[PDB]
């Protein structure tokens, strides 16, 4: 009967259908890879989906998806075992060298751009008009680290324009250079910043930003990426 | 503890933002509205400027109406009173006409009619409004998933007080505006089709439903466990892919043993939301219609 | 075996338990020690299971029924073919659950990301130990607990819903139906908006925040952002979950009448009780 019809019907549209999500979530990090970064054997029941372009705003070119995948920066790990599945071991230093919790993307080397074409994220300095609306204002307070010693200090805050979201806090060390850090890990008290990921001794270590006004994806992602890689790095110098 | 990201820590304010342009009638845009530091601890804290427009106006006045001709009916059951009104405002109903009159549309005031003008209202409301997610998104260039997304929710709705009533031959079969009156008749439907937990469409339906729950619950946490990385920023990671997207994407391998994209996992959520009142809105019009007793054909499947 | 980015994320550490020793991955899965804990109490409960479907002489899925002991057991021990076999499952499926948290807890830390995925998931586990734990025990027998079997669980929650009238009066209910709705609501926007941005018109550029945001603005006078929508997502589903949880906690234990009935306590405040006409006069 047609209920019959109707049902048989849909478990065959769904099937189709789990097997286009399948594949559209497949425009990136395939072809497969054996850990020495030859192609894989297996790739699995499914095949790779024809590209898709996208074409990205304020002239910034196209991107075409799935496409020729590459690190683009040397990956300082060495095998821990003589088969596939084990970790794999820093040969550094694993904050220095962006590997593991602390790794980065090279991602573009240029910020990311609000709808008129504008650097998205300002320092509040430069971002006319801007203010604390509400909550304590953290500009003027020390930062404190894991290990419980004084790093710095807030001497701004880093905004994101079209959405007004506090995105990093910018601090003063020792020696009068500032750092970024993201707004996400740290905590905002009343007499003192505090974070938990990295002690005093690595502020120093956080990359720096090539330009006082701009922050590019690629900085982003190095400053994110090396803050969030203290919380296993740090370990041995953060206390209770 | 570390910092959760539920709320923010800190609010900063600027010029508002009169948005994007693009192919829009900004003669038709509203005036920025106040701020609520309020909204601001969770989300942004702006309120407009809002589109109002032929359409939203057509849309918000039929709106009304509905809203209103519901209301002067409820008063009117209170005896006017303000005191009954409080007491007994779910115990309200405004019903379809008697199975009497079909789909006749001369149906008396208190006895159905009511209903009927109410329904138009609400016909137009929604309609009106849909044509105003497909416009506003055309105004801006953008894709129009929010107005096909829109059309699912409108199936289901379109199901039960139009569609159905008008294949079973009478306005009777249709659902009344009322709070606990539609949840008796959403009970009664159940009762009279032979148990609705036998009926397939509902039974996916509900999968889609605890899934939507289950998926949101899964990427609002992912995101949140990224922001660190600037995670919430979906469309320049999806243009430029970010140490937030390979995290999240190595979290649910390592986990599921497979994982999606960041755009695809956008599509894996808007399927698993239309997939509720999709699959709802074809269980229930075949029920009475096709099959009196989902138990019975349950038994043979046919 | 890898992604093509996946190599320098695959370093040593973040075990919550047994250091060195199940820190590896088979295929893309991570293992850990609870990966094993997991499969353990996995494996023992499908086994569990395959043998009560003898006892019950059926091997079809849609018939296969695992049930609770009965109302006379209390809240004491059944034999296996009794209850018995009910009981080792729940407590090998609660070990499967936790244990799975926990896993995705170590995974988080691998990764130096947040753990609001175990945490939403432990909503979840606390629904699940509602109904076959929290709700039993509190009530004074595991046969309050619904059975594992395809069919028979939803003939439990028909059963268990109509033992108080029509359940859609229970207020926590109500309440947790409308979280699930709205949840629903916001995903499909949410996933809309996004893929409307980034999939424009044909030949236009990817969308912006910024359209994506005033295309909402435009549309309901207001956009909650991209770390809003996702709080949102978040808090809409854990919260479904959790009023969901409240219902049945409540219903049988502080409440046992009609749940239709409890509604005249509203309706019989003094100010308005006695007064005439209306549907309740
Ligand atoms: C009875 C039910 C009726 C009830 C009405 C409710 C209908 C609600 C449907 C909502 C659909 C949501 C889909 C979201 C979406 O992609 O929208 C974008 C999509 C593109 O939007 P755009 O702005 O035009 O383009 C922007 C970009 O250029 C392009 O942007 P893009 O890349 O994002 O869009 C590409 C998109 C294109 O999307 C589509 O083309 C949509 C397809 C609609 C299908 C409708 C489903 C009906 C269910 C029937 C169930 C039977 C029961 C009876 O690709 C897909 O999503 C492909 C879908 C794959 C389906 C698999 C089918 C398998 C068939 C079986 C094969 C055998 C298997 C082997 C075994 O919109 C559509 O294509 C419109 C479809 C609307 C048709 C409505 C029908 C009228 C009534
Ligand atoms: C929480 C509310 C009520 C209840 C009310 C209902 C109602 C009402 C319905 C279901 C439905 C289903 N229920 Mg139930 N269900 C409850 C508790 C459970 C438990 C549990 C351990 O607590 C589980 C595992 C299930 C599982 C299931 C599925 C068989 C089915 C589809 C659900 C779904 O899409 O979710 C979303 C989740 C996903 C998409 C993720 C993937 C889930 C897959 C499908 C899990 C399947 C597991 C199953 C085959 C058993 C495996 C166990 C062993 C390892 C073999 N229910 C309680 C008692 N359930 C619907 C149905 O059609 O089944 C008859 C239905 O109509
Ligand atoms: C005794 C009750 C019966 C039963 C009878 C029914 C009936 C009858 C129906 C459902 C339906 C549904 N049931 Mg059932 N159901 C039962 C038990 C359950 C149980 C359970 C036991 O655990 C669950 C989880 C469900 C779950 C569900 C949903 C999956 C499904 C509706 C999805 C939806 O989101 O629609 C919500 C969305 C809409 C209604 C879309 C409407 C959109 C419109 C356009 C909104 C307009 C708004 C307007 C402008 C005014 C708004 C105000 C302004 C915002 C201010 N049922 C038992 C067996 N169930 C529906 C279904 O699809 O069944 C197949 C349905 O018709
Ligand atoms: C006749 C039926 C009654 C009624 C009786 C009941 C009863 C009785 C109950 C509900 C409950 C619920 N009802 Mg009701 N309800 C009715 C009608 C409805 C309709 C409606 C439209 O009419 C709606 C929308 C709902 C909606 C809902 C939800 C609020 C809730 C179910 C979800 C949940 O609790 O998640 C909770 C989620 C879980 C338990 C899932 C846990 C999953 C675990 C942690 C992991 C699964 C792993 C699995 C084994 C994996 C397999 C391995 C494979 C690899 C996949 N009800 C009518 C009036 N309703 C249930 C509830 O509130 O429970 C607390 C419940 O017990
Ligand atoms: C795909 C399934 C889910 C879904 C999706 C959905 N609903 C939607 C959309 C989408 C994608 C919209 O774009 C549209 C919207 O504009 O939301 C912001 C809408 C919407 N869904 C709404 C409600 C709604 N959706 C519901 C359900 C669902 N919507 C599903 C769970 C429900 C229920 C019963 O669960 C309700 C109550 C409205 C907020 C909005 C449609 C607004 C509308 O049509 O207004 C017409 C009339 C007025 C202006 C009345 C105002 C009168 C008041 C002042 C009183
Ligand atoms: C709290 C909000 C919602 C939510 C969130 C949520 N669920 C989650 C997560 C989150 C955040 C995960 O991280 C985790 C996940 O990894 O998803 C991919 C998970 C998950 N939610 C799942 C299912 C699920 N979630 C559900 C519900 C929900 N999950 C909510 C609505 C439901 C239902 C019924 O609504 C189901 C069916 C799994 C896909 C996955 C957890 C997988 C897991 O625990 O693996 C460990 C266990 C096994 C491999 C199997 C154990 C076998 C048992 C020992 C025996 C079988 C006993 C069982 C009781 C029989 C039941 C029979 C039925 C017919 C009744
Ligand atoms: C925006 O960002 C995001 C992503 O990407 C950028 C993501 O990918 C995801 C993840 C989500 C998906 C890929 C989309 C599709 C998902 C769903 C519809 C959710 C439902 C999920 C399932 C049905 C899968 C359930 C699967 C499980 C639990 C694993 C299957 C496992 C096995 C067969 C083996 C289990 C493992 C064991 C026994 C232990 C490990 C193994 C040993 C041998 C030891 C999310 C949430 C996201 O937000
Ligand atoms: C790229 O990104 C995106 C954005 O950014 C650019 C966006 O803007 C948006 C747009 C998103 C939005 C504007 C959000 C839209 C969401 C909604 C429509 C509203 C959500 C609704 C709710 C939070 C309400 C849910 C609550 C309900 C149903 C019940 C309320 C009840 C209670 C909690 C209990 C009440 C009790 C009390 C006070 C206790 C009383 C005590 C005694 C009686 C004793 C999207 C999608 C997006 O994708
Ligand atoms: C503030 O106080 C005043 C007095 C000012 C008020 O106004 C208060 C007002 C309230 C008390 C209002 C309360 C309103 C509610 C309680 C309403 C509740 C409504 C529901 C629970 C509705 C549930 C379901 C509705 C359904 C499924 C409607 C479907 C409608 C249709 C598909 C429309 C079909 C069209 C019809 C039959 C006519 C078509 C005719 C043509 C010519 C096309
Ligand atoms: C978005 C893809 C995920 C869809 C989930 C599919 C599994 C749902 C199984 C429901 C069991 C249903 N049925 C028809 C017997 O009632
Ligand atoms: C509709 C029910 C679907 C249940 C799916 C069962 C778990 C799926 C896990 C697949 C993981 C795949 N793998 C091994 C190829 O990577
Ligand atoms: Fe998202």
């Amino acid at each position: 009967d047609l209920a019959s019809l109707a049902i048989y019907s849909f478990w065959i549209f769904l099937a189709g259908l789990i097997y286009y999500l399948q594949t559209e979530n497949m425009r990136e990090g395939y072809p497969l890879e054996n850990e020495d970064g030859t192609p894989a054997a297996n790739q699995g029941p499914f095949p790779l989906p024809k590209p898709k372009t996208f074409i990205l705003p304020h002239g910034r070119g196209t991107l075409t998806v799935p496409g020729p995948e590459s690190e683009d920066r040397p990956i300082a790990l060495a095998r821990t075992a003589v088969s596939e599945g084990f970790p794999h071991a820093p040969t550094g230093d694993p904050m220095k060298d962006g590997v593991g919790p602390a790794s980065w993307v090279a991602r573009r080397d240029l910020p990311e751009l609000d709808g008129h074409g504008h650097n998205k994220i300002k320092p509040m300095k430069a971002a006319a008009g801007f203010h604390v609306s509400a909550g304590k204002n953290p500009i003027g307070l020390p930062v404190r680290g894991c290990d419980l010693e004084i790093a710095g200090k807030v001497v701004d805050i880093w905004v994101d324009i079209p959405e007004q979201m506090a995105r990093f806090l910018e601090v003063e060390l020792k020696d009068g250079s500032t750092r970024l850090l993201p707004m996400q890990m740290v905590k905002v008290q009343s007499n003192r910043v505090h974070v938990n990921a990295l002690s005093s001794d690595l502020f120093a270590g956080i990359p720096t930003i090539k330009s006082p006004t701009e922050v590019t994806l690629l900085e982003e992602d190095k400053i994110c990426g090396y803050v969030a890689g203290g919380l296993m790095y740090a370990a041995p110098k953060r206390k209770s | 503890a570390e910092y959760q990201n539920i709320f923010s820590q800190v609010q900063v304010r600027g010029p508002a933002d009169l948005g994007m342009t693009e192919d829009v009638n900004l003669a038709n845009r509203s005036g920025v509205g106040p701020f609520s530091t309020l909204l601001g601890w969770f989300g942004n804290a702006q309120l407009g400027p809002i589109y109002l427009g032929s359409l939203g106006v057509l849309s918000l006045f039929s709106g009304l109406m509905w809203f209103f001709t519901i209301g002067i009916w409820f008063w009117y059951q209170a005896g006017w009173n303000p005191a009954v009104f409080l007491r007994d405002l779910f115990f309200f109903s405004l019903e379809p006409p008697a199975p009497e009159y079909g789909l006749s549309f001369a149906a008396p005031l208190k006895e159905g009619g009511l209903w009927l003008i109410a329904s138009f209202f609400m016909f137009v409301a929604v309609w009106s409004w849909w044509g105003r997610t497909y416009l506003r998104a055309q105004a801006l260039g953008m894709g129009k998933h929010t107005a096909w997304a829109f059309l699912s929710a409108i199936w289901l709705w379109m199901v039960l007080g139009f569609i159905r009533p008008i294949l079973m031959g009478s306005w009777s079969e249709a659902v009344p505006y009322g709070i606990f009156s539609h949840l008796d008749w959403t009970n009664n439907f159940s009762l009279v089709h032979g148990n609705l937990f036998y009926n397939p469409f509902h039974g996916l339906s509900i999968a889609f439903l605890y899934g939507s729950a289950l998926l949101f619950a899964m990427h609002g946490a992912t995101i949140l466990a990224v922001s660190r990385f600037g995670g919430e920023r979906e469309l320049e990671q999806i243009a430029d892919r970010g140490t937030a997207a390979e995290r999240a994407y190595l979290f649910w391998r390592w986990t599921m043993g497979f994982n999606a994209t960041m755009e695809g996992i956008h599509r894996w959520a808007i399927w698993m939301a239309v997939l509720v009142t999709l699959t709802g809105g074809i269980g229930i019009l075949l029920s009475g219609t096709v099959v009196d007793n989902w138990y019975v054909w349950g038994q043979n499947h046919g | 075996a890898l992604l093509s980015f996946e190599r320098k994320y695959r370093v040593p550490g973040g075990t919550l338990v047994g250091g060195n020793l199940f820190d590896f991955w088979v295929g893309p899965f991570y293992v850990g020690f609870f990966g094993v804990a997991t499969f353990f109490f996995a494996a023992l409960g499908i086994i569990l299971i395959a043998w009560s479907a003898v006892l019950q002489g059926t091997w079809n899925p849609q018939l296969i029924s695992v049930y609770p002991p009965a109302l006379e057991y209390g809240l004491g021990g059944a034999p296996l073919a009794k209850g018995g076999l009910w009981q080792i499952i729940t407590i090998c499926a609660t070990g499967a659950f936790v244990s799975w948290a926990l896993r995705e807890v170590e995974i988080c830390r691998k990764l130096g990301i947040g753990y609001h995925i175990p945490f939403a998931f432990a909503f979840a586990i606390l629904a699940y130990l509602t109904l076959v734990l929290f709700r039993p025990v509190m009530m004074g027998a595991w046969g309050y607990a619904f059975p594992y079997g395809i069919w028979t669980h939803l003939d439990w929650v028909s059963n268990t819903g109509y033992t108080y009238g029509n359940f859609h009066y229970n207020p926590a209910h109500m309440i947790a139906i409308s979280f699930f709705f709205t949840n629903a609501l916001a995903l499909a926007l949410h996933g809309a908006l996004v893929l409307s941005a980034a999939n424009p018109e044909k030949g236009k550029e990817m969308r912006t925040p910024d359209h994506a945001a005033t295309f909402f603005r435009d549309l309901v006078g207001y956009s909650i952002g991209t770390l809003g929508i996702h709080r949102l997502g978040l808090l809409l589903s854990l919260s479904a979950v959790f009023f969901s949880a409240l219902c049945m906690i409540i219903t049988g234990t502080i409440w046992f009448d009609q749940w239709v009935d409890w509604w005249q306590w509203w309706v019989k405040l003094p100010w308005w009780a006695n007064i005439p006409g209306g549907i309740n006069g």
